[PDB]
């Protein structure tokens, strides 16, 4: 009776899926303004370097659900999820001198390849499961282990927890290279770097814990 | 028993002592029927009062619209508490101006009852019927003369019901929070039709530079209230043409006036305490460039920075209280993207 | 607080019965000035019933209607016709002005090509500055020897006249023929007549604000110098749909660039609650560019339609571009100049109108003032 | 941010229209521009519901058909016809550029075969000079043609942003093939659906690819090589659907390499088998790429228009399309010498070469340089 009422008209389950949708269209507009600060000037346009911490309101028949350390997981993927679109949109929006674009394409792809695979394999893989088994609940604590079991998990396949220092700062500081480049519009010692840091990525990468040979490849 | 159903009881009961077919020997056997039940069951005895409350009203709301033109009651309450009939009180304050300035006395209570009902046929509404039921009352010995003015409405019987003495408290405060805004920008638009009058000093610019900027934060101070009251009213005005219960009017009319102490920034201490003090540092404003015939030269352009210096502050400040409903407000001032250079 | 309105010249007289004739329609007023049986305040335009009008061959025609109970060319020509009925026409104002209870403007409906306005018009708007002053004096002029009669008129309007809305003939011949398929005078009027009734639609009906003319202008013109408007009628339905085909130039009768401040009039029954949603996505898409230095927003008003006569709109703007449609003018002036008692009246009009273009050329910089 | 048509010719008129309608069959519109009852963003194609189409005999053909509510053969002679009414239609762009919030793209429908080569050969020059912040894709149609044809080629090759060549050889093999035909009025219904398809990420809202600039840099790789062909193979896994589509039976477009390949799937598809699809087709190693660049195959997930099973399209940057130029420049040779200064057609000439002699360089194992 509660889920039915709740599709209209204290729909738990509805505000759910509204929350993993405004973040993870309508965000691309988002982003693309501060591109181009002040922290009422977001708020206007959210109504329309690793800072923006995010919240929300829920009542208190979902508050149960939707904890307070439950906020600071969903707004640490977010945080990370927009430095991937950064640097995808950065080296997108622009259109020994052709040489450079060699160095392009041979970036252009890498960035690409990860924002492929944080979001189709693991933020819509996961994802899809998660609904498909929300819809089958039964219980008041087994929704809140189903849903501890989505964060606890998406936060360990997107590598976020450990080994940061040992892989993740990796990707990390490779990302560095798609802001110094973007503003640059010198370049053999790039190479010199890239092509050292991309193999120290997989040279590095190469002790793979199963899933991340979906990446592997390149 | 909740204390919902006594609400229920005591509304049927009044309504007919006030008002001293079929719809008697039918209820009658009901309340029999139900003192032979071995088991009070609250799920039934409800069900036959909704019944009753439902009865009364029906025909009480034929009498109140129809016959006697509860909704034409609720029109004349938007008009006179809610400044409505704005046109009347511009000419109201024409009129009733000078006698106000000075602190309130015991004979200025009724000097000023002789000015609005000569406002009211100053604008050629004429009707004997309601209009002898508003009586401005001055709350005196226990200043200027609007920070105790008042009005109050001698409701009939039947509507007594719903409004007590109470719910005209709450909306008798609104009354004085709206004229008051509503008199500052009449005489500042007043002073705008000052400096256009005076068209032919380098400094007699910066008079409009500050007018105009200090009209906006009023003006639009004033918009947002058609589309807090036209709005939340049409709310009201579809609650009762959709529901026969009675007590769904007592809380919808209970929830519609709650509102307009929210959405219209009066309980929220804040922003009540800021824009406060934008009124009466206008009053000094538009006072000071009305009080001469000439450039503010004796003083007068050392007093004008003075007001500058706070104003501007206050305007760059209320920028940071509004950084749930104030977005309706920031979004007319911020449209034009001006405030963002603050 | 009422408004006498006065029409002077051939094309301010056909204007104003035009505008009468659809007003008393708005109302229950039979063409008798009678009401007829069949809420709405009808003191701002009619005296206890009679228009407050001042008309001045062209009358011969409106008492043939059965409208009767309602009641050369040179600019030099003009003028000096208006110094010999001085006194014969101000006895006819002043006892309106004395009837009225508190006087608060002056409507004038009158043409800068028209020769007896290039005359007359011109010679009132210094009088009623001198007699009469502190009354407002705002007037429906139309732009259209051609060039002289317009820029020695625009001498007087830009410090007599403190407002003023500009409709000019070439937008509004266009629009007949895209959207009327017309090809006359006869016909281009009925929609002129739509602009001046919608224009004053919230003093008409009882409101919250807008209770006077003071209340639609002052938001609109900041500085004494910046008093030129332009209007805009869309329907020839959500609040939405209404705002969006204002800001498109193809409707505007017009012929950096940035507006000042918007006033848009609905006069429609939509629901009020969702305004608020429509300008918020009229920001995000920019539609329209506004001034960096001041403080400034977009307004929008409310009112009810005629219930005796759907959705309708009207808009007005204060554009910087209607500084282009003055040039072209000045621009003939200078080229008859050069082609062809004192002759330097005509000279003086040229510098002080070149101070007006200047001042809204330099309105679109970020330091306008000083 | 919006994207605005323009239909020159009667061959763009044509093409179109069709898309109009599908399009609008599509999305839950009437034919009379008003909302069905009966989700989807479509601030993007459409304003509030008029499309924003700029169309350029054949009027009186739309205006005769029930959709009246949705709004000589010389190149040079179309060159001249362009500057006479050079504000005259410019205005209407105008109107609708400044009258649109943030316009973002410039989508042209034209044939190169004879007025719409020449009037699109005005309107890119005139595109680059006004706007330079705007991106301009040209769904050009190939195949006395000769000349019409390789002087838009010499527009082409340095104003558009990008290319999307679709000739009508090969579309006329599909009209037989899978059709059995033998007419203009049904290879236009693929047309159509090849440019609905195309477009499917961006009037239904997805994660990836929410602009239209984020779908065509990924496969350019630099501004001279902006060329593309495009796949369309269902007329089942997402494994049956890339196989099909590298069978050059199904390119529109009559050694060689790829340079990047872009993938539509419009179906129910389930996200989970579309990463090992791609190893299987890296593993059987289905086609070849660079030698120089590392190459990379997308794909993205979609979904079907409900107001209307599992469909598919491809977008490829094949170095064989250098092909297609040679004959027709063969054509030119041959009636250049067999037919007032006659000097630009060789300025034409030169450029193509230019850009000819690049593809044959771009797919061996020392571009650089
Ligand atoms: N909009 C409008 N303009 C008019 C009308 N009648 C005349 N005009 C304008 O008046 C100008 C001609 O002036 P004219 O009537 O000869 O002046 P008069 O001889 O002093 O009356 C033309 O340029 C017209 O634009 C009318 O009915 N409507
Ligand atoms: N595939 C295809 N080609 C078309 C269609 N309509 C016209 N064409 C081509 O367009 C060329 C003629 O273009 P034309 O009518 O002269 O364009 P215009 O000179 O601008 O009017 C011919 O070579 C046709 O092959 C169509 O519906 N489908």
């Amino acid at each position: 009776n509660l889920m039915q009422t709740l599709k209209k008209d204290y729909r738990l389950v509805e505000y759910l899926q509204a929350m993993r949708n405004f973040f993870l269209d309508t965000m691309y507009d988002f982003y693309t303004s501060i591109f181009d600060q002040n922290v009422s000037f977001l708020n206007v346009q959210l109504q329309e370097l690793d800072g923006l911490t995010l919240s929300y309101k829920v009542p208190w028949p979902v508050d149960i659900v939707i904890s307070l350390e439950c906020q600071k997981i969903y707004n640490q993927v977010f945080l990370l999820l927009l430095q991937i679109k950064w640097a995808k949109y950065s080296l997108d929006v622009l259109l020994q001198i052709h040489r450079m674009f060699l160095l392009r394409v041979k970036l252009m792809h890498f960035v690409n390849s990860l924002h492929n695979y944080i979001m189709t394999r693991i933020l819509h893989s996961t994802g899809l499961e998660f609904q498909h088994q929300v819809e089958e609940a039964k219980d008041l604590d087994q929704l809140i282990k189903i849903h501890y079991r989505y964060l606890s998990t998406i936060h360990d396949r997107c590598l976020l927890r450990e080994k940061v220092s040992f892989v993740k700062e990796a990707i990390m500081k490779v990302l560095n290279l798609a802001l110094m480049f973007a503003d640059g519009w010198s370049i053999e010692k790039m190479e010199s770097d890239f092509k050292n840091c991309h193999m120290f990525l997989v040279t590095i990468l190469n002790k793979a814990f199963p899933h991340l040979e979906s990446l592997a490849l390149s | 028993i909740p204390v919902r159903v006594a609400e229920k009881i005591l509304f049927v009961g009044e309504s007919v002592q006030m008002f001293e077919k079929n719809q008697e020997d039918t209820f009658a056997a009901e309340l029999h029927r139900l003192k032979q039940q071995p088991l009070f069951s609250l799920v039934d005895f409800e069900q036959v009062v909704d019944r009753i409350r439902s009865t009364v009203a029906e025909h009480l709301w034929k009498l109140m619209v129809e016959e006697s033109d509860l909704l034409g009651q609720l029109k004349i309450i938007k008009d006179f508490y809610l400044l409505g009939r704005g046109e009347l009180f511009q000419a109201f304050i024409d009129t009733a101006q000078h006698m106000l300035k000075t602190p309130p006395t015991a004979v200025t209570e009724h000097d000023v009852n002789v000015a609005f009902q000569q406002s009211a046929h100053k604008v050629l509404l004429d009707d004997d019927n309601l209009l002898p039921l508003l009586h401005l009352t001055i709350e005196y010995h226990g200043a200027s003369g609007w920070a105790a003015l008042g009005l109050s409405y001698k409701v009939q019987w039947p509507l007594h019901i719903l409004f007590t003495p109470a719910v005209l408290e709450k909306y008798n405060v609104v009354f004085k929070y709206l004229l008051s805004v509503r008199r500052v920008q009449a005489e500042l638009q007043h002073c705008w039709a000052l400096q256009m009058q005076r068209k032919h000093q380098t400094d007699a610019i910066k008079w409009r530079l500050r007018n105009h900027m200090a009209f906006l934060v009023d003006n639009l101070q004033y918009y947002l209230q058609v589309d807090v009251l036209e709005s939340q009213f049409s709310q009201l005005l579809h609650q009762i043409n959709s529901t026969r219960d009675f007590e769904s009017i007592r809380l919808a009319h209970d929830h519609f006036l709650s509102n307009l102490l929210a959405q219209s920034f009066i309980l929220l201490k804040p922003v009540f305490h800021c824009l406060n003090e934008i009124l009466d540092l206008c009053h000094s404003f538009c006072s000071l460039v009305s009080q001469n015939l000439g450039p503010l030269d004796e003083r007068g352009a050392a007093q004008l920075s003075i007001l500058v210096k706070g104003f501007s502050r206050q305007s760059s400040l209320l920028f940071k209280i509004l950084s749930n409903s104030d977005l309706a407000q920031l979004l007319l001032r911020l449209d034009y993207n001006k405030y963002y250079t603050q | 607080r009422e408004i006498i309105t006065l029409q002077l010249g051939q094309c301010g007289n056909q204007i104003g019965f035009e505008f009468w004739k659809q007003l008393c329609a708005e109302h229950g007023i039979s063409p008798e000035g009678i009401v007829e049986e069949f809420t709405d305040r009808k003191d701002v335009f009619f005296y206890q019933y009679i228009p407050r009008a001042v008309l001045l061959r062209v009358i011969h025609s409106i008492l043939n209607s059965p409208y009767a109970k309602l009641y050369g060319n040179n600019w030099a020509s003009g003028f000096s016709q208006g110094e010999k009925i001085h006194e014969d026409i101000f006895d006819i104002i002043d006892r309106e002005a004395d009837g009225s209870d508190s006087l608060e403007g002056f409507v004038l409906c009158h043409s800068i090509a028209g020769g007896t306005g290039s005359g007359l018009g011109s010679y009132l708007l210094e009088r009623l500055n001198d007699r009469y002053p502190k009354k407002l004096v705002q007037t429906y002029s139309v732009f259209p020897v051609q060039p002289y009669n317009s820029l020695l008129t625009l001498k007087r309007l830009t410090q007599n006249a403190d407002c003023l809305v500009v409709l000019d003939n070439t937008a509004l011949n266009r629009i007949a023929t895209d959207r009327l398929h017309i090809q006359s005078f006869s016909q281009i009027n009925q929609l002129v007549s739509t602009i001046m009734s919608a224009s004053t639609t919230t003093l008409r009906y009882p409101g919250y604000m807008n209770n006077d003319l003071i209340g639609l202008i002052a938001s609109l013109i900041p500085t004494p110098r910046l008093h030129f408007l332009m209007t805009g009628y869309t329907p020839l339905t959500t609040v939405l749909d209404v705002m969006r085909r204002l800001l498109q130039p193809k409707n505007v009768m017009v012929s950096n660039h940035c507006y000042i401040a918007i006033l848009n009039i609905i006069q429609g029954e939509v629901d009020p609650t969702q305004v608020h949603k429509s300008l918020q996505r009229i920001r995000e898409r920019k539609l329209a560019n506004f001034i960096p230095w001041g403080p400034a927003s977009i307004q929008v008003a409310l009112s009810r339609k005629s219930p005796y006569l759907r959705v309708s709109g009207l808009m007005m703007a204060n554009h910087t571009s209607i500084s282009s449609l003055f040039e072209r003018t000045c621009r003939q002036y200078d080229k008859l100049r050069k082609r062809e008692d004192n002759f330097d009246e005509m000279d003086t009009s040229r510098e002080i109108v070149q101070q007006l273009i200047d001042e809204y050329h330099a309105a679109t910089r970020p330091d306008y003032i000083s």
